[PDB]
């Protein structure tokens, strides 16, 4: 199937205190390989994945010096934003940053992600077309306009075509079949009584990987969207995942009530009923 | 592995 | 600046039977900013040694965590999660429903 390496950065000043707190985690689809904290002992690359253990000491000396320069760039990032925005320098700011490749199943780029947000909002993304960018105001349009000039999009593209790839597949050849699988879903559906005219029907899903799924009830192949509640996608602790789909209905009227289960380790998708 | 080029917002 | 209250889920890994070992999960997603305060409560008190996975976050830039701890659950035993943020008003307690 197709995968995904993404690296998350997450920095966040406090003025006062010393450097703002830089945190990256890295993931191959929705397996979590790699940490680095600045406010740890030693701050240091660790392993988070059995499969990069093998790596050797001088990949964790590398990507420690790489982390660790970033965490200076991110914090010149936030003493621009500042001006920007024309802020205090009293309060806590965060500046969040998202990159890395999409493959298809023949192992070559589908698409390349580069992408920023400042206190919970959009800032500034890198287009597909990894060589123009979509600045979500007017503040990023001063970020779009040193980027266009200083043509720093090519060295962007260069990483997600290039390395990001190369990385990718070794990770996936280190991984095999704990990186390739996908879980199915165990799916029921349980009847809670709520009164003599009325029930809940909760359909669930669990084990799942990846955690991308579809859970939806239907009355008589109808929408229920508005009347469905719909628990937020939750992990097990050992790399599956879970959900739940609830919907109140008229007491005797189940059987109009079906729910479909969408996860790519189903391959036709589940609808499950209550007779 | 993570990108070893670096910006400035 | 945007500010998101956590969405928070006390579950089990494993279906709960009493007496074997399992795992207690609080998730707390949908947050913002990052700070966060997140406790597992045996009986009403704070277990001790509870862990959690690295800062991360979503399409939406919103973060999440889980936390969680080893235990064998007991047909007597209540557990909760209790979180507080700066979008809350007061810490929110969400008991563990083993049906749930
Ligand atoms: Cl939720
Ligand atoms: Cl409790
Ligand atoms: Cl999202």
């Amino acid at each position: 199937g197709s995968h995904s390496m993404r690296y998350f950065y997450t920095s966040v000043s406090r003025p006062g205190r010393g450097e703002p707190r830089f945190i990256s985690v890295g993931y191959v689809d929705d397996t979590q390989f790699v940490r680095f904290d600045s406010d740890a002992a030693s701050p240091r690359e660790e392993p988070r994945a059995p499969w990069i253990e093998q790596e050797g000491p001088e990949y964790w000396d590398r990507n420690t010096q790489i982390y660790k320069a970033q965490a200076q760039t991110d914090r010149e990032s936030l003493r621009n934003l500042r001006g920007y925005y024309n802020q205090s320098e009293a309060g806590s700011h965060t500046l969040q940053s998202m990159y890395g490749c999409d493959v298809g199943p023949d192992g070559r780029l589908l698409r390349g992600h580069d992408q920023y947000a400042y206190d919970g909002k959009d800032y500034i993304a890198l287009n597909e077309d990894l060589r123009s960018w979509t600045a979500a105001d007017t503040a990023a349009q001063i970020t779009q306009r040193k980027w266009e000039a200083a043509r720093e999009a090519e060295q962007r593209r260069a990483y997600l075509e290039g390395e990001c790839v190369e990385w990718l597949r070794r990770y996936l050849e280190n991984g095999k079949d704990k990186l390739e699988r996908a879980d199915p879903p165990k799916t029921h559906v349980t009847h809670h009584p709520i009164s003599d005219h009325e029930a809940t029907l909760r359909c669930w899903a669990l084990g799942f990987y990846p955690a991308e799924i579809t859970l939806t009830w239907q009355r008589d192949g109808e929408d229920q969207t508005q009347d469905t509640e719909l628990v937020e996608t939750r992990p097990a602790g050992d790399r599956t995942f879970q959900k739940w789909a609830a919907v109140v209905v008229p007491s005797g009227e189940e059987q109009r009530y079906t729910c479909h289960v969408q996860h790519e380790g189903l391959p036709k998708p589940l609808t499950l009923r209550w007779e | 592995s993570p990108r070893w080029y670096f910006f400035y917002l | 600046m945007i500010q998101r209250t956590p969405k928070i889920q006390v579950y089990s890994r494993h279906p709960a039977e009493n007496g074997k070992s399992n795992f207690l999960n609080c998730y707390v997603s949908g947050f913002h900013p990052s700070d966060i305060e997140v406790d597992l409560l045996k009986n009403g008190e704070r277990i001790e040694k509870v862990e959690h996975s690295d800062l991360s976050f979503s399409k939406d830039w919103s973060f999440y965590l889980l936390y969680y701890t080893e235990f064998t659950p007991t047909e007597k035993d209540e557990y909760a999660c209790r979180v507080n943020h700066v979008t809350l008003s007061q810490p929110k307690i969400v008991k563990w429903d083993r049906d749930m």
